[PDB]
């Protein structure tokens, strides 16, 4: 699987090692809330991370599902 | 109430302009804001004599005139309190923000519009705040606020107020001021079983747990505020267990 | 240095916020930390680096009262929606604390041990002593002042219930027990045949199987 | 604004806020004082102490910072910084331990007519006779005493903005109720000079306890 | 005496002062005064009736 | 001790001097010190770190050189208590006064004279307003000296030769003691003697006695956080404590 | 306390003779090269000196600075015969940026300077007893780091 991870520093797409093939994307707004936006985390899991009120998650099962908003897969 | 806080203060200084061309592209440049002008804005409801912030953060200009602000802060703020329930109560403490130095005529305060809605609430990071111990906030409103007895001048006709409406969370009292003194002062129904005669030892047990008592309102007395407004109510069940003593 | 390399080591009073656990209470190890980051800049133009996995205590001052356990530094990125390449870091050092538990347990919890232990001792003194009120609600007195005690040394805090009040309350309810039950023997023990006649289950019991079923006493 | 700016460095440039603003060292610059109570803090009892939160509105005029507007853009105020211009030092006589003077450097309003407007925050600790004869139901008239340390009445004089303080913003105490306020200008002649006043205004505030904490944990 | 002291003896846990030492001394011993003489008691008014 | 001070200053600076009549008639000038020469004469026995004068005021300059300077100051000095007469005690707190930054052949520091029937006397004593002094509620001034202070031991050069001292010999007003510690304690520790009078046929001789000792026990815990705990005397209220609770011991 | 130091700056060197027989200065502590001589062992967060009464500078060079602080050190308390016990309590001091490659540390000198003195020096003239405290011993002496051959400190 290709997923794209937050991980590294810049952001990469990198392949998950093997049992997790689901490309995760948490989302959340903190005390930079405005100047920011959004907290972007990103990488690979091999289940859908809990989702709590405040989050924003969207995991998928393809390559590269979870590109940084301002980007696309 | 002490407070720390990031208050993120945004306006324009059409002097900082210019074009990005003419400079390599940069967009965004920090300037310390002891070079600056800034707008006095100010916490006026203090008890202490700091108004202005604690740290003087730089001031991230925008290619457009663009300002931000985002200087922290440790703010002691004056709100009364209601003793009434006291230690059950819950307090509406505020944050008033004016400028002491420009009025309406000159600055216009007003709260931050994200994606066009306007922000009226203390903002508060879900995941990296750090419930107190002792107060839970429940509500956190904020509203630009106009004293109608002045003038579009004056400098203290607008403010923006954030309000803390706070509960107390009455465990350490439950459990070493409130059970004990109910169980102790539950006592006193036990002289009726004993013998009306040398030994049973009536008068002893009921003004035994009256010294409980006084021990209890002396500690008590070390923890109320002493406002004189209202009564509160942990000194008014000792007043009334006293009494039934 | 020549090469404009420079080195500034100033010194600083952290108060720091720490989320503290009193569950344990003095039993209680915390985790407090000191999070730190460049305020204005974001990683594109200020990077911070730590110097090393792990802060420096080759010249710490043991404290007396906590006894560092384990101590790390980790460094953090962080990304937002507003940009993808512009990284905002900061590098949080940690400190795991484990208090030593002997100045509470001598100033709180051995006397609180006493006032059981003789809470557990009334029923050992007869009844034509009229004196075990004086005993008991004399223990609940000095139970009373060591919550005095108590309350002058332990923390006011609200977040969760400690050991020490847990111990305390429980303390106190043996007290009171023991007070209702001393006052059920005496009313027992004056108990005039003119009013009462003692029921036939009574002395089935009390007076026929438990004496028999005690060996130990005379 | 340019105009503001050119305004600004010229009113600035030749001045001295060391010297008095008169025509002749002669005359005095009447400062207009005023007290703005806003909260009473705290009243010591044992170190006969009263905290307050006040503002200290003082009104003069500065003869050296003019200018016509219509070179300037119509403006008519301005914002300057106080540290800037010469202000009067106004001390708390009865101080006790906190600061005497003004510490907080606020900016001041400037008029075209050199009619400054200076209204800065303090925090007055002030010494009050306390009288514990009838406490908890005690009555305490406590004193700001205030005048130009410095200075005299023939070089600098003052007068009370009003016969009374401003109390329109004044946060009620809890423990203690306001119930009356007056403040008087007093001078005084000493045998040095017959022609020179010392001049101080003295505002004092009548408080009546309330008397319920004392009254349920004390008696 | 032990509320008296409390806010005078510094707080650390590396050792205990002898003043606290001492107080915890005469703390237990009044405790056991205490149990010797409730065991006193019980011996002077034991009775035939009650106990051989 | 904590004290609000006026310091005057007096001295002459020849740098500023002016004939009145070259310019107009300027018989006065007042001027920051930050401008002119000041002397930093500090509180040495001080307990914060507050040495300075707290509102650094204007100078007042004559045209023959003469500067006044009166700051106003809130000190904090050192002023150990004599405890062994508490709470009938008296106290003897000074304030020294030095110049750390001249020594004593380069400032004099002397005591400002005045003048009363065309004779110079100087002022050896604190000066107090007799009308607008509110007398504090605990302690009562007595005496009130100011001495001007030669160690011979060191030299001139150094400033350690130099003092200006001011004694303050205050009488504490025993009143909240008397009403509040004194009188009850006196009459519980007569109520233990009068114990001697309850026939033993009445269980109530030592409950009476231990009960007494137990008020002189929480008489003895409000005592002890009103005093330092110093050891070159035993204040008298406690000694009578010590006295009364062995009395009613035995 | 008065910390007594002394160092010698060879800019500040003049001779009498064409200055009207100037042989020593009082100059602010601001104006000239001062050590960075504090507190290190604070509690508090004040390493500094509180009173910065201005050097004595002589036509040679040397610069004796007699500066003023109250000083909240930290020491360990040894609870165990409180309150019949003895305490250490020292008092370190060193420059906080410069190293035994730039200042060497010594002690100072008596009154009539020809020897060190390795003590705390207390003035009779000048000096309150505690009540609750009394001095057995007030040395002082130059202390290493075997593991930091920067450093050098004069305790006390
Ligand atoms: C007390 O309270 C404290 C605070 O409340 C609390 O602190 C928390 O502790 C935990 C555990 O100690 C921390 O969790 C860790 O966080 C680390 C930091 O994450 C940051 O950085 C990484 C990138 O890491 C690389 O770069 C950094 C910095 O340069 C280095 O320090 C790293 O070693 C690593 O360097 C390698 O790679 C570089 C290139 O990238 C190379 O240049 C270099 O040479 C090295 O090869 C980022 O990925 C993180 O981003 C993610 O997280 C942030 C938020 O934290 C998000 O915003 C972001 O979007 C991302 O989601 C972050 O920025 C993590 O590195 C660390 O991860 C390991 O553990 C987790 C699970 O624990 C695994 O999922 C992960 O895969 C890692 O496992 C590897 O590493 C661990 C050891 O770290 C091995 O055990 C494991 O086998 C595996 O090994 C492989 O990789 C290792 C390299 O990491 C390598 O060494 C091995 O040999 C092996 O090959 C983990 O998440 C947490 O951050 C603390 N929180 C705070 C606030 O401090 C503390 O626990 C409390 N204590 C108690 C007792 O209560
Ligand atoms: C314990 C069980 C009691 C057994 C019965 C008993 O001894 O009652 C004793 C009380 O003795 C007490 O102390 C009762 C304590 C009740 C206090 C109130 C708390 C409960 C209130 C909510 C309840 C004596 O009571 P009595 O007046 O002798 O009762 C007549 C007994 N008879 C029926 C045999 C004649
Ligand atoms: C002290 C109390 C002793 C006591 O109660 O002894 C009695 C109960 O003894 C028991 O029933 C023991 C109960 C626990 C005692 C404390 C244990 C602490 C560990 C012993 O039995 P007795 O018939 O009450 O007395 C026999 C004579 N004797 C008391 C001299 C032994
Ligand atoms: C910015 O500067 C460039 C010159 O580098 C110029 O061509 C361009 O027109 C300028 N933009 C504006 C908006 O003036
Ligand atoms: C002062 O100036 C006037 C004017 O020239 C002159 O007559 C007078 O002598 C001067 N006084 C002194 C003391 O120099
Ligand atoms: C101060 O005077 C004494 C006595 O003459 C002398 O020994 C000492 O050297 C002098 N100090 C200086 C710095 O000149």
């Amino acid at each position: 699987i290709v997923c794209h991870t937050t991980a590294t520093s810049p952001i990469s797409a990198v392949t998950c090692p093997p049992g997790e093939n689901l490309c995760y994307r948490k989302m959340w707004c903190d005390a930079f809330c405005s100047s920011r936006g959004k907290v972007v985390e990103l990488g690979c899991a091999a289940t859908c991370p809990s989702k709590k009120p405040y989050e924003e998650v969207t995991c998928c099962s393809t390559d590269k599902c979870n590109p940084h908003p301002k980007q696309r897969p | 109430l002490t407070t720390n806080v990031w208050i993120e203060i945004q306006w324009n200084d059409y002097r900082l302009s210019w074009n990005t061309s003419e400079y390599e592209g940069i967009d965004l440049v920090r300037i310390p804001s002891e070079l600056l002008w800034l707008p006095d804005v100010v916490l006026e409801n203090n008890v202490d004599g700091q108004f202005e912030v604690a740290y003087y953060a730089n001031v991230l200009v925008y290619n457009d005139g663009s300002m931000y602000w985002l200087p922290p802060a440790i703010y002691r703020s004056t709100c009364p309190i209601a003793v009434t329930y006291f230690p059950f109560d819950w307090q509406n403490c505020s944050l008033v923000f004016r400028s002491q130095t420009y009025n309406a005529h000159e600055v216009n305060l007003q709260l931050s519009a994200e994606e066009g809605e306007a922000v009226e609430w203390i903002h508060i990071d879900p995941e990296d705040f750090t419930e107190n111990g002792e107060w839970t906030i429940r509500h956190r409103p904020a509203k630009k606020n106009y004293n109608w007895q002045l003038t579009k001048d004056d400098t203290d006709f607008q403010e923006i107020i954030f309000f803390l409406i706070i509960q107390r969370k009455p465990l350490f009292y439950i459990i070493n001021i409130i059970a004990p003194c109910v169980l102790i002062s539950s006592l006193v129904v036990l002289v009726y079983f004993l013998p009306a005669q040398a030994g049973g030892q009536k008068c002893t047990l009921s003004i035994s747990v009256l010294l409980a008592q006084t021990i209890f309102l002396f500690l008590i007395a070390q923890k109320v505020p002493e406002t004189s407004l209202n009564v509160p109510l942990i000194g008014k069940y000792l007043i009334f267990v006293m009494f039934v003593s | 240095d020549y090469t404009g390399k420079i080195m500034w080591t100033p010194p600083a009073i952290f108060k720091s916020y720490c989320e503290i656990i009193v569950t344990h209470f003095p039993f209680d190890q915390q985790n407090c930390t000191m999070k730190l980051g460049i305020w204005t800049y974001d990683g594109t133009k200020v990077s911070i680096s730590p110097e090393s996995d792990r802060p420096d205590l080759s010249t710490f001052m043991e404290s007396g009262e906590w006894v560092m356990k384990d101590y790390r530094g980790w460094k953090h990125w962080v990304y937002y929606t507003c940009c993808p390449d512009t990284p905002y870091l900061d590098i949080t050092y940690h400190f795991i604390m484990q208090r030593i538990p002997l100045y509470f347990v001598v100033n709180v919890i051995i006397p609180c041990l006493l006032f059981s232990f003789l809470t557990g001792l009334v029923f050992y003194l007869p009844t034509d002593s009229g004196e075990k009120m004086t005993l008991s609600i004399s223990v609940l007195l000095s139970l009373t002042v060591f919550l005095l005690v108590i309350v002058e040394l332990i923390p006011s805090t609200s977040s969760a219930v400690p050991l020490i009040g847990k111990y305390m309350l429980f303390t106190m309810i043996f007290v009171i027990s023991s007070i209702i039950i001393t006052v059920v023997v005496i009313n027992t023990h004056h108990r005039s045949p003119s009013t009462h006649t003692m029921p036939q289950w009574v002395r089935k019991i009390f007076i026929d199987t438990i004496p028999n079923v005690m060996f130990f006493s005379t | 604004s340019e105009h503001e700016t050119r305004l600004v460095a010229n009113l600035l440039e030749n001045y001295n806020k060391v010297i008095r603003p008169v025509e002749h060292h002669t005359h005095f610059v009447d400062i207009t004082v005023g007290l703005q109570l806003i909260q009473l803090i705290s009243v010591d009892e044992v170190n006969q102490i009263v905290e307050t939160n006040v503002r200290l509105r003082q009104q003069w005029i500065d003869v050296r910072l003019r200018w016509n507007p219509a070179d300037y853009g119509g403006i008519k105020k301005i914002r300057l910084p106080s540290d800037d211009v010469w202000l009067p030092d106004l001390v708390l006589y009865n101080n006790a331990d906190g600061d005497f003077a003004i510490v907080h450097m606020t900016k001041l309003l400037l008029d075209y007519t050199g009619k400054i407007m200076w209204t800065p925050p303090a925090i007055f600790k002030s010494y009050c006779e306390i009288i514990v004869t009838h406490f908890p139901f005690d009555q305490q008239n406590c004193t700001m005493k205030l005048g130009i340390w410095t200075y005299d009445g023939t070089k600098v004089s003052i007068s009370p903005e009003s016969d009374r303080p401003d109390l329109s913003t004044f946060m009620e105490s809890g423990e203690w109720v306001m119930k009356d306020y007056r403040g008087w200008k007093h001078w005084v002649y000493y045998t040095c000079c017959p022609d020179t006043p010392y001049l101080d205004i003295t505002y004092h505030f009548i408080m009546q306890r309330i008397p319920l904490y004392f009254v349920v944990n004390v008696i | 005496f032990l509320l008296l002291l409390a806010d005078k003896v510094p707080e650390t846990s590396l050792s205990v002062p002898i003043i606290i030492r001492y107080l915890m001394f005469i703390m237990i011993l009044v405790a056991f005064s205490v149990i010797l003489s409730v065991v006193v008691l019980n011996l002077h008014h034991r009775s035939p009736n009650t106990h051989t | 001790l904590t004290s609000n001070v006026w310091m005057d200053h007096a001295w002459y600076d020849h740098r500023l001097t002016w004939n009145a009549s070259e310019y107009s008639d300027i018989s006065i000038l007042r001027l920051p010190p930050e401008l002119v020469w000041i002397p930093d004469i500090v509180l040495q026995n001080n307990n914060d770190g507050q040495y300075h004068v707290a509102y650094f005021c204007n100078v007042l300059v004559r045209p023959n050189g003469y500067v006044t300077w009166l700051p106003p100051a809130i000190f904090r000095s050192s002023c150990p208590i004599n405890v062994l007469y508490f709470p009938f005690d008296w106290q003897n707190c000074s304030l020294k006064f030095t110049a750390l930054n001249y020594d004593a052949n380069e400032i004099t520091m002397d005591l400002m004279t005045d003048t009363i029937d065309g004779k110079d006397y100087p002022i050896e004593w604190i000066i107090i307003d007799p009308e607008a002094f509110t007398e504090n509620g605990e302690w009562e001034i007595i005496h009130k000296p100011a001495k001007k202070n030669i160690y011979p031991d060191k030299f001139p050069n150094g400033t350690n030769y130099q003092d200006v001292t001011f004694y303050l010999i205050i009488r504490r007003k025993p009143l909240f003691y008397v009403i509040n510690f004194i009188t009850p304690c006196v009459l519980i520790s007569f109520l233990a003697s009068l114990a001697f009078y309850l026939p033993a046929e009445s269980g109530e001789k030592m409950s009476t006695a231990i009960s007494v000792l137990l008020a002189q026990a929480v008489f003895l815990l409000l005592t002890s956080q009103r005093l330092p705990e110093t050891a070159l005397a035993v204040p008298l209220i406690g000694k009578y404590l010590m006295f009364i609770m062995s009395l009613v011991t035995g | 306390v008065f910390l007594n130091l002394a160092w010698t700056d060879y800019r500040l060197q003049w001779d009498p003779a064409a200055y009207e027989g100037i042989k020593d200065l009082r100059i602010p502590s601001s104006d000239v090269w001062q050590p960075d001589i504090v507190l290190m062992n604070n509690n508090d967060g004040s390493f500094e000196i509180t009173l910065h009464v201005n050097v004595l500078v002589q036509h040679t060079g040397a610069v004796s600075w007699q500066p003023s602080a109250i000083y909240r050190s930290s020491c360990t308390i040894k609870v165990m015969y409180f309150p019949f016990d003895w305490q250490n309590c020292t008092m370190v001091f060193k420059s906080y940026t410069y190293d035994t490659s730039e200042v060497t540390l010594q002690h100072a000198l008596d009154a009539k300077g020809e020897r060190e003195v390795k003590e705390i020096v207390i003035n009779k003239d000048a000096f309150t007893e505690n009540g609750q405290w009394s001095i057995e011993h007030k040395p002082s002496r130059k202390n290493w780091r075997s593991d930091d051959p920067s450093y050098e400190d004069v305790t006390f």
